[PDB]
RNA sequence: GAGAGCCCCAGCGAGAAAACGGCCCCGCC
């Protein structure tokens, strides 16, 4: 679960009930898909800037 | 930082710089929101008093996109001590919140136990600041590759006591770690291009000497002092 | 885990030339 590959979570994995559950940090949404983390803004945390 | 290469444009933008009354940087920070910056309990007896920089890269040439933030409080964690230097962690609110931009973001504040079995579990973690090159102070800012080394190696490796609250980082031998001038900087670990709070500089044995590593607070055990230092 | 004794408290309280114990985080029978 977890332990396979970070349960392809982009971010934080967590496992409940037998099954994998992803999240993101503050600044993060959870895509469509329950596992990439997508920005709500132009300087999310942990990202190294570009502009 | 002794070794390493310099933070390139954007590269380090979660660095902070504590800055005393004649604007010499003398402890490194993490930015984590537009108020809050991570840095050493330690580093809040260095100077008489102190402000916070952002957005800096080059201390020579003052020009571009920095900031100098004031401290509207200083909160340290109550159980830290000098003889020891367990408990290395402080928390910074500013007047002012910090606009990011370029060069200037905040580092993620990871969930524990996911830093313990994914983050802390990673080969290696990457360690910033102005501080010196050799065991001095870099008018750049630097960043550098430390390997985790395994708790029981550490405290063998090291003079005095190596609590839970602590994490060693770095070489033996080869001549790469932080230095006086970095302690409150940032130790982030990366995961899918996404750089997370792991470690603060805490302290080390001189610099880079041979049979000694970087001892680092583990932010780990912090991060529950951390939520509540942020309201 | 729990209870207790203490220690700590540069955050929220309260107070008295702005590191000066009610509550959140936290340490050591
Ligand atoms: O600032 C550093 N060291 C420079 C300077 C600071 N320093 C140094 C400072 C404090 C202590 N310790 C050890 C913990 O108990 C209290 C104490 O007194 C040990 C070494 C030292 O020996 O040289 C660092 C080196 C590597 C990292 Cl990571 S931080
Ligand atoms: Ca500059
Ligand atoms: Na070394």
């Amino acid at each position: 679960l977890c332990s396979l590959d970070n349960g392809d979570c982009d971010q934080f994995c967590h496992e409940e009930q037998n099954s994998v559950v992803c999240s993101c940090a503050r600044g993060y949404t959870l895509a469509d898909n329950g596992k990439a983390c997508i920005p709500t803004g132009p300087y999310p945390c942990g990202k190294q800037t570009l502009e | 930082i002794v070794g390493g290469q310099e933070c390139k444009d954007g590269e380090c933008p979660w660095q902070a710089l504590l800055i005393n009354e004649e604007n010499e940087g003398f402890c490194g920070g993490t930015i984590l929101s537009e108020f809050y910056i991570l840095t050493a309990a330690h580093c809040l007896y260095q100077a008489k008093r102190f402000k916070v920089r952002v957005g800096d890269r080059n201390t020579e040439q003052e020009e571009g996109g920095e900031a100098v933030h004031e401290v509207e409080v200083v909160i340290k964690h109550n159980r830290f001590t000098k003889e020891t230097y367990d408990f290395d962690i402080a928390v910074l609110r500013l007047k002012t919140p910090i606009t990011f931009r370029m060069n200037v973001a905040p580092a993620c504040l990871p969930e524990r136990d996911w830093a313990e079995s994914t983050l802390m579990t990673q080969k290696t973690g990457i360690v910033s600041g102005f501080g010196r090159t050799h065991e001095r102070q870099s008018t750049r800012l630097k960043m550098l590759e430390v390997p985790y080394v395994d708790r029981n190696s550490c405290k063998l490796s090291s003079s005095f006591i190596i609590t839970q609250n602590m994490f060693c980082a770095g070489y033996d031998t080869k001549q790469e770690d932080a230095c006086q001038g970095d302690a409150g900087g940032p130790h982030v670990t990366r995961f899918k291009d996404t750089y997370f709070v792991t470690g603060i500089v805490s302290w080390g044995e001189g610099c880079a000497r041979k049979g000694k590593y970087g001892i680092y607070t583990k932010v780990t055990a912090f991060l529950k002092w951390i939520d509540r230092s942020m309201k």
